[PDB]
């Protein structure tokens, strides 16, 4: 058979579909069913007991650019997995689907161009975990900005365009010192992949310049304080796509960047350079949550908590402990189920029915709307961190090793605990309390469709909070490659 | 049964397999970098044919004891 | 589901015979917002072109094979039939349903059925089980947790420095095995850390 | 709604024929901001006749 | 380090500010728009001249006085004459808020043109083309764009320093049995 | 001049830019095959033929 | 079953360019740290049956095993490859 | 071929009507095709960096001005298909672009001039060259003779650009008045050490790039670009830029100057701030090159700089081309034509574009983000090369200011596609006539160029690896 005669067949197929019934979204459902299973299988035929690199393929090398590479000399991008990096694949595979079915019917003008821009966010998210040298990661690290400044700026809410450019120019700072140091990377080690860069051993001076300028990026990616500012805006007038897609998937990919590219490398810079880092995802956590006490906006409030989340996460993973690296990525993925699920409540629920998102209009919602309410605590619990829930114990491992690293920032972090509490549950009494709202007649309760995504963004939660242990056989070996102790 | 994975020892040769040629093709950027940047042949670098730089000059009043070395 | 159902004549006719009511948004409303605005024979006229929009047109090898202005036919005339099923489902509260015998379909009530979304045979069918296979695997992975072969390694090497437990009761090697571990080493991390002796 | 602004977000001229008047000559905006023509067929329609 | 002399660069620093304001009082009274003469260069230009002089006073002074305070040549020092050159600078605006916004960042870019080396140019022989790169041969000294396979452990343990899990042997031999 | 005319309608080139075109044409012609040659003669291309011609 | 058994390599018999090699050895580091890790949840494990069993004389019963249990806790743990594999204790 | 060319034009012009202009455009435009196809394999004669000198010492052929002079036949036959496929057959679009009797023998003549340059090893045919450029694009810009704003501007151009080419010339002399030479191949590091031409050469330098717009003159260079015809605009701003900076690169005078350091460093920041206010198309297209220009000087100072420069000047072309090519195509789509020269001024007529042609605006995203540098477009690899390369040699401050510019120029650069991808009233739904077959395959080349050209990255390193090592 002919590889372009499979791929000519779905093209034909495709275009067909697309002249008979006019939309794609049924094809695109079907393509990312698809992914995730094809996914699973490559799981299915992942070794557990090996630290290599699997289904490793090349691409765009000098002798076949449009095929594979079988070649003795490579010269182009590298791909492949470990297992790190199938556990956020299977994250992104499984909320493709519902990112596209959480806007099934609210997108009216222009909906194919929707449909088109979302998957390949997504398909371009998917393959950055793939990446396997530091210049593949990089460019599908920069390729969402296009994307999501489309997006945003014609899907989007009241302030689309000041939300537009500032999730393009915060993003493309950081992004270019991220670019200096690989560039120091390549013209000093001359190679770069993700496969033998932990054996080369800089001078220290020079890890010491090549931290600064990929943790300026990650403090902007990720985000953490003081560069917070664009997070907030960017979740409040983007797509429910967008807020979906970013806050579970792309402030992840800044972790995974921390684990891929500063760890491995960088470690004497890590061990000298952790204390600020502390400072800094502790000022994250606890000014964040006081300014979320004191706002408006429903969808800025669950923003502010993605911010927070993930500053405990950096506690964890950047303390130099298995328990911390564990923890962290189970902050990640907990955190990619959950904020989807509140950015789905107040994004896709409440703004369709009354199209403002001021808390002052909202009271009384479980009188009419008790199924929402239902939903609101239990993701608001799940949010904060209640046991049986991976936001919990990915909260405390990240804790344990903080402690175990410094042990009073990692206590005085415990705060967290509290202050999560706070900002979230001042907004979920306020929703579920009271006397229905003068200012909002009724409206339905929540639609199957919705039921359907909340139900399996609760059930994945509960089971990794019921029994993290099943995700640790494609991590225990990352749970010890990136520690530095003699 | 089902699960029916590639072994720890192909896995581990293929890999080797790709860091080694990411290695040939690190000597071979090192080895052109100096390459280049390393003095070049007159012939090379200005005239392959008329190879002797030494510039002679007008004849119409050539005088016996303008040439040196 | 369907395989060569599609027809040229019916969906031809069609589209003059919907290019003669009025537009979908404002049939059903009089332009004042009131049901019974409406006539009756108009009203059963919306109804039964509606119920045609959940009727098989076309099949599979008749979208593959046919042309352009064929289907983009099928696309303009069948986008005013979606249009006016949920306009009037929406304003009006009810469904057309032709029931068995009489050819005559209206407008009606019931609603616990017979009513399903486009997005439920790929999710339900194609997602889910997908992701149910993805918990029983990680389930069945996890046995390949290094855990048990460390444990299982720390036995094996105990019986080979130490092979009398094996003579002994099968329901007591188990504590002679723990005996031997707390007594001395059996990894042998030093042994790989050798220019670190002096 | 529409009321056009610029990549720094300050306000900008919507330009019509409404300046291309005898009004809007000998001002000194600078060249970027000064928006009269001198080569538009409403000022030249008796151009060397 | 070899000390500066603070007022005689000041002295020079001085006229030459004074020598670039006189230079674009002319340029500004040629420039300008309305009915001028050679009275006008002082009279109407903003400030040129006391711009030029104090910061080329403020800078070189703070610059050569902290260079002897700290006893040091590097870059803190460019950030200080930077902050005072915002100061000054800032204070023409009769604002404390920017005064103080004019000192911060005006002092920190100087603080990074001293990081980077003080310079717009290169140096030509620190850099990276012109100096041993790669792997080092045979445990020689690793310099700073060279790379090594295996570090030392001592002048991992002085660069770094002891605790927290970095020590001067590993773990397992420091607690092997000795046997 | 049949993918985009010169105006609203096909009609084929008048003989006048037809002369000018082959003459020129040709000009290119010589132009590459004067330089195929020279650099058989310089050693770029295979030159056998011309090796033997020319000891000859 | 088929209980694997790998070959123990270590990073100072090896040259660092045969990518195989090293792999062997940082797999075989970080298994071997398992192992003792293991040996000390059996310590564990021992422990809490000499106390559930003794009751108020654990405090003689199990004192070479507690005493056991708090020697071996920090130094049997994860700490990982990297820190010996990018530092030579010879010098 | 460029000779034969501009003799045979001049007398097959003169022989024809106003009514021939465009199909005599079109034979050299197909005539240059042809060149470029034919005589093209003339590559093998460069292999090892093999270097030629010709017509004595005058002229100097490798790889680099080779492939500059392919570039430059590839932008004078995309220049050309401007002018000589109409756009639509309306008569609007008659009136609005139009070719002159003269204009194409000056673009050759250019041509000329330009390659004369960069294949330039004396400066006398260095001086001889850039009058030649300088000559016939004071004449081109006066061409449009109808227009006041032309007239204007040509007059301007050629006062500063004499006051300039005596620059150069009193650069020269004194070249020649220390060391009896005109050829820089009389140089060397014993020559450069033991000799104060410091002040000498750079005056060279400045006398060549003032020409170009480097700062602080930039302003009168954008009031010509600004005043002049779009398509002639596009070539205005483009060759000129590619000639005197190749000649500037090949010869590696400035190895790590000071003033190059200073003014470097204020293109960037002016091109990259005082385009932010602008309202008008050009201009804002003027300080984009402007900044561009101040990256690609950023390379004067490195001694191995070919790479970066060839990858750099190739795509800065191609998306030029293609955005001046998009604004040409959206005059249909506008409500307003502001003149017979300049339909479309102000970036505020742009509005809406989306809900009329919005695959023009695909392509308008596209190369805007290539200007940006975003990946995988082919802008990011081009200013990551030149980041490695003045992080190679020890350039830091300006790297940052590099960085800093880029920043700043995102802003500039997405007013376009910010009011692009804005909601209008009154959208089109039908239009019976149809834009031309050729200038839409052109365009969509170079947009499937800037998009998916990074395939071929690792080819184009092996045949640099060969070709010119
Ligand atoms: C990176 C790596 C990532 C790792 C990820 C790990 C993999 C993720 C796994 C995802 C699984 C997804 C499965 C799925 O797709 O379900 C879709 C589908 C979605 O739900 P849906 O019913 O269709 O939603 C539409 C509404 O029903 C239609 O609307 P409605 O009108 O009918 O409203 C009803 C709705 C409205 O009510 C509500 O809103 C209430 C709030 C709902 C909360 C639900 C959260 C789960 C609660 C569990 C409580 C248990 C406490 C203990 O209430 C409910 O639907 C919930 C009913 C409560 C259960 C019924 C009691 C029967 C007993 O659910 C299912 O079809 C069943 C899935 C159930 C699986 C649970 C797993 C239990 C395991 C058994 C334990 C013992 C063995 C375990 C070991 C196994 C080894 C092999
Ligand atoms: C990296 C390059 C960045 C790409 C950014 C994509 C920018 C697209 C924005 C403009 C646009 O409208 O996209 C064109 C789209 C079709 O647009 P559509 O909504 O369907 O309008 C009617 C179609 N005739 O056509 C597409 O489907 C393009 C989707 C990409
Ligand atoms: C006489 C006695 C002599 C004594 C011996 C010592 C003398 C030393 C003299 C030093 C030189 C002084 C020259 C002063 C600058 C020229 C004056 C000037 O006005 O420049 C700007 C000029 C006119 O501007 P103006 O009319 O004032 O209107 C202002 C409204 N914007 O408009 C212009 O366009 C001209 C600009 C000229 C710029 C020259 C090049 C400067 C390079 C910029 C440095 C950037 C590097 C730093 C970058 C850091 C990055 C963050
Ligand atoms: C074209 C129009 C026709 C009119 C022509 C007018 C005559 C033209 C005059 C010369 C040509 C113009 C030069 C343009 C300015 C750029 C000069 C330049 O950049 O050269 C700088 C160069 C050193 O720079 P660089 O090589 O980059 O870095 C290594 C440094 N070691 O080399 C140098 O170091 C420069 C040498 C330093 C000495 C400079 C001489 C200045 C002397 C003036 C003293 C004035 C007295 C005091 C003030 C009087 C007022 C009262
Ligand atoms: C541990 C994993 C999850 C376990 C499964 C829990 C969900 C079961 C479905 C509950 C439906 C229900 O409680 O009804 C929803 C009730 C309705 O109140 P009502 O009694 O029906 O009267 C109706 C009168 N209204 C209409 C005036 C209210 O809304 C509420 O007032 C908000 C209270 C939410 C109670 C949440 C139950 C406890 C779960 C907390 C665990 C985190
Ligand atoms: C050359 C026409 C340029 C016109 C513009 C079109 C771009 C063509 C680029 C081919 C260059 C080449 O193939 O050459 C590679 C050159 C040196 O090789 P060379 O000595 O010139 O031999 C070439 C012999 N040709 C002419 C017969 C083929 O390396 C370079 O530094 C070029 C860097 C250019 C980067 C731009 C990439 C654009 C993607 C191209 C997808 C087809
Ligand atoms: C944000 C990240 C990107 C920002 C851009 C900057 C990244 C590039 C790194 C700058 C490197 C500067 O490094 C420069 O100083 C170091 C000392 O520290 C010098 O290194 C030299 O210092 C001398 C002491 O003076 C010692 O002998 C040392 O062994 C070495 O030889 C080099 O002369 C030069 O390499």
């Amino acid at each position: 058979m002919f590889l372009t005669s499979i791929l000519l067949s779905s093209l034909y197929l495709f275009n067909r579909i697309l002249a008979w019934q006019g939309n794609v979204k049924h094809f695109y459902l079907f393509a990312s069913n698809l992914l995730l299973l094809f996914i699973v299988v490559l799981y299915i035929n992942f070794n557990t007991f090996s630290n290599s690199f699997q289904f490793n393929f090349e691409l765009f090398n000098s002798l076949n650019p449009f095929g594979l590479s079988n070649s003795d000399i490579s010269n182009g991008l590298l791909f492949g997995i470990d297992g790190l990096s199938l556990t956020f694949i299977l994250l992104t595979v499984l909320l493709i689907p519902l990112t596209l079915l959480g806007n099934w019917y609210n997108i009216n003008f222009n909906s194919n161009l929707y449909y088109t821009l979302v998957l390949a966010i997504g398909l371009v998210i998917l393959l950055n975990f793939w990446a396997l040298d530091y210049i593949s990661f990089y460019i599908l690290f920069e390729a969402t900005l296009p994307l999501l400044f489309i997006l945003i700026h014609i899907y989007g809410s009241s302030d689309s365009e000041r939300a537009s450019f500032y999730v393009l120019m915060f993003t493309l700072s950081g992004s270019l010192f991220m670019l200096l140091s690989i560039v120091v990377i390549s013209i000093v080690l001359n190679t770069t992949n993700f496969i033998n860069h932990n054996l080369f051993v800089l001078s220290l001076d020079l890890q010491t310049i090549i931290w600064l300028g990929l943790f300026i990026a990650i403090m902007v990616k990720t985000p953490l304080f003081p560069i917070h500012v664009w997070l907030p805006v960017v979740h409040s007038e983007s797509p429910l796509a967008g807020s979906m897609i970013l806050a579970g998937l792309i402030l992840k990919l800044a972790l995974y960047a921390i684990l891929r590219l500063l760890l491995p490398l960088l470690c004497e810079a890590q061990i000298l350079y952790t204390p600020m880092i502390y400072i800094i995802s502790l000022l994250t956590i606890i000014l964040t949550s006081l300014a979320t006490l004191r706002q408006i906006d429903l969808k800025v409030i669950i923003a502010y908590s993605s911010i927070s989340h993930m500053g405990i996460a950096i506690l964890g993973v950047c303390s130099n402990t298995s328990l911390g690296i564990y923890g962290s990525i189970v902050l990640g993925v907990a955190h990619g189920f959950v904020s989807p699920a509140l950015f789905l409540i107040v994004g896709g629920i409440l703004y369709d029915r009354y199209h403002i998102r001021i808390v002052n209009y909202y009271k009384g919602l479980t009188t009419y709307m008790p199924q929402l309410a239902t939903y609101i605590i239990i993701l608001s619990f799940a949010n904060i961190g209640t046991p049986l829930t991976g936001n919990f114990t990915g909260e405390f491992l990240s804790l344990q090793g903080g402690f175990i690293r410094n042990p009073i920032i990692g206590g005085i972090s415990c705060i967290s605990v509290l202050l999560a509490a706070i900002y979230q549950l001042k907004l979920t009494n306020k929703l579920t309390g009271g006397i229905s709202s003068i200012y909002m007649h009724r409206t339905n309760d929540v639609t199957i469709r919705e039921k359907f995504i909340m139900n399996i963004l609760i059930i994945s939660t509960l089971i990794i909070g019921i029994c993290p242990q099943i995700m640790y056989n494609l991590l225990y070996w990352t749970v010890n490659n990136y520690i530095y102790i003699i | 049964t089902f699960f029916h994975p590639k072994s720890r020892e192909d896995i581990l040769n293929e890999e080797a397999k790709i860091v080694q040629a990411l290695n040939n093709q690190r000597e071979l950027t090192i080895k052109m970098h100096e390459l280049k940047r390393e003095e070049k042949d007159y012939a090379h670098s200005y005239s392959p044919l008329f190879s002797d730089p030494v510039p002679q000059g007008g004849s119409i009043g050539k005088a016996p004891g303008s040439s040196r070395e | 589901f369907a395989l060569r159902a599609y027809n040229e004549e019916k969906e031809l006719a069609l589209k003059q015979r919907l290019s003669q009511l009025p537009p979908p948004g404002k049939a059903f409303v009089t332009a004042e917002g009131e049901p019974r605005p409406a006539k009756e024979a108009e009203l059963a006229e919306l109804a039964e072109i509606a119920a045609l929009y959940k009727t098989d047109r076309v099949g599979i090898l008749d979208i593959l094979l046919l042309g352009n202005k064929h289907a983009r036919l099928y696309r303009d005339n069948t986008a005013l039939l979606k249009d006016y099923y949920y306009n009037g489902r929406r304003i009006l509260d009810k469904i057309p349903v032709k029931d068995k015998q009489t050819g005559k379909v209206t407008w009606e009530i019931k609603r616990e059925g017979a009513e399903k979304e486009d997005w439920v045979n790929q999710m339900y069918f194609l997602y889910a089980p997908s992701l149910i296979l993805l918990l029983i695997v990680m389930v069945y992975k996890s046995r390949e947790d290094i855990t048990f072969w460390a444990k299982k390694e720390l036995d094996q090497r105990v019986l080979d420095k130490h092979p009398e437990i094996n003579d002994a009761p099968e329901n007591e090697r188990d504590a002679l095995i723990v005996e031997r571990i707390i007594a001395g080493d059996y990894d042998k991390l030093a042994s790989l850390q050798k220019k670190a002796t002096p | 709604d529409p009321i056009p602004s610029g990549a720094l977000g300050q306000k900008v001229p919507h330009v019509d024929e409404s300046h291309q008047d005898l009004l809007f000559r000998t001002s000194h905006m600078v060249e970027d901001l000064e928006t009269y023509d001198e080569d538009s067929p409403i000022n030249t329609s008796d151009a060397n006749t | 380090f070899h000390p500066y002399n603070t007022l005689g660069l000041a002295t020079q620093s001085a006229m030459v500010g004074l020598g670039a304001g006189v230079v674009a009082a002319a340029a500004r009274n040629s420039l300008a728009t309305g009915p001028r003469n050679i009275l006008t260069t002082f009279s109407k230009s903003g400030g040129v001249v006391t711009i030029f002089t104090g910061a080329s006073i403020a800078y070189v002074f703070t610059y050569c006085s902290a260079a002897n305070l700290r006893e040091r040549k590097d870059g803190w020092n460019h950030m200080w004459a930077g902050a005072a050159t915002g100061a000054v600078l800032g204070a023409r605006t009769k604002l404390v808020p920017a005064f103080i916004g004019w000192t911060v960042l005006c002092g920190a870019a100087c603080g990074l043109f001293g990081w980077t080396g003080a310079r717009f140019n290169a140096d030509r022989k620190a850099s990276l083309e012109q100096s041993p790169k790669g792997f080092v041969q045979e445990d020689a000294h690793q310099t700073f764009w060279e790379v090594v396979h295996r570090r030392p452990l001592s002048l991992t343990v002085e660069q770094l320093g002891e605790g927290r899990g970095i020590n001067a042997v590993p773990i397992a031999t420091a607690t092997e049995a000795p046997n | 001049e049949w993918l985009d005319p010169v105006k609203g309608k096909f009609a084929r080139p008048s003989v006048k830019f037809l002369r000018v075109a082959t003459m020129l044409g040709f000009a290119v012609g010589f132009g590459a095959a004067y330089a195929r040659s020279s650099l058989r003669f310089f050693g770029v291309t295979e030159n056998a033929r011309e090796y033997k011609k020319d000891e000859a | 079953s088929e209980h694997q058994r790998p070959e123990l390599v270590s990073f100072d018999d090896i040259n660092y360019n045969d990518h195989k090699k090293v792999r062997e050895a940082q797999e075989s580091y970080t298994r071997e740290q398992f192992i003792r890790l293991e040996a000390l949840k059996t310590v564990r494990k021992a422990l809490e049956k000499c106390y559930e069993e003794s009751g108020p004389n654990h405090f003689e019963d199990c004192k070479n095993l507690a005493e056991q249990y708090l020697d071996m806790l920090p130094t049997h743990r994860l700490q990982g490859y990297l820190g010996y594999q990018r530092n030579d204790p010879s010098k | 071929m460029l000779i034969l060319a501009i003799i045979s034009l001049i007398t097959f012009v003169s022989m024809s009507k106003l009514s021939d202009n465009r199909a005599i455009i079109r034979l050299i435009n197909i005539y240059l095709i042809l060149v470029l196809v034919l005589d093209s394999f003339l590559y093998l004669l460069f292999l090892n960096n093999q270097t030629y000198t010709v017509m004595g010492e005058l002229l100097i052929f490798n790889s680099f001005t080779f492939y500059i002079d392919m570039l430059i036949y590839f932008i004078m036959i995309v220049i050309s298909s401007l002018y000589g496929y109409n756009l639509y057959n309306n008569n609007l679009y008659k009136t609005l672009f139009e070719p002159k009797k003269e204009l194409i023998i000056l673009f050759l003549i250019n041509i000329l001039g330009a390659l004369l340059i960069v294949h330039s090893n004396d400066f006398i045919t260095l001086f001889v060259a850039i009058e030649l450029q300088s000559y016939s694009i004071y004449l081109i810009t006066a061409i449009y003779n109808s227009s006041y704003k032309a007239s204007k501007a040509s007059m301007l151009y050629f006062f500063m650009g004499g006051i300039l080419s005596i620059l150069i010339a009193y650069s020269i002399n004194t070249y020649y008045s220390v060391l009896n030479s005109y050829t820089l191949h009389s140089l060397d590091s014993l020559i450069i050490n033991t000799l104060d031409l410091n002040l000498i050469l750079i005056a060279l330098s400045l006398g060549l790039l003032f020409k170009i717009g480097i700062a602080p003159l930039h302003k009168w260079l954008i009031s010509i670009y600004e005043n002049t015809p779009i398509l002639i605009t596009i070539y205005i701003s483009l060759i000129p830029k590619i000639s005197i900076l190749s000649y500037l690169v090949l010869s590696n005078i400035s190895i790590n100057s000071l003033v190059i350091s200073i003014l470097a460093i204020l293109t960037l920041l002016v091109g990259s701030v005082g385009g932010l206010l602008q309202i008008k198309i050009k201009r804002l297209l003027a300080f984009s090159g402007l900044t561009n220009a101040g990256y690609m000087m950023l390379l004067l100072l490195l001694n191995n700089n070919e790479f970066s420069y060839l990858y750099y000047i190739t795509q800065y072309s191609i998306s030029h081309l293609a955005i001046f090519m998009i604004i040409i195509f959206s005059i249909y789509y506008i409500n307003y034509i502001n003149n017979q020269y300049n339909p479309i001024i102000y970036v505020n007529q742009l509005k809406g574009l989306i809900h009329d042609n919005a695959y023009l605006v695909l392509s308008m995203a596209i190369v805007v983000f290539s200007f940006i540098g975003i990946p995988p477009l082919l802008g990011f690899f081009g200013k990551l090369n030149i980041l490695m390369s003045i992080l190679n040699n020890g350039y830091y401050f300006i790297s940052i200011v590099l960085i800093v510019a880029s920043l700043i120029s995102a802003l500039y650069y997405l007013y376009l596609l910010n009011v692009s991808i804005q909601d209008k009233n009154n959208i089109l739904i039908n239009s019976n006539e149809t834009v031309s077959s050729v200038l839409s395959y052109i365009l969509s080349s170079l947009i499937i160029l800037i998009t998916f050209g990074f395939i071929y990255n690792s080819l184009i390193i092996d045949i640099f690896n060969v070709y010119f090592n």
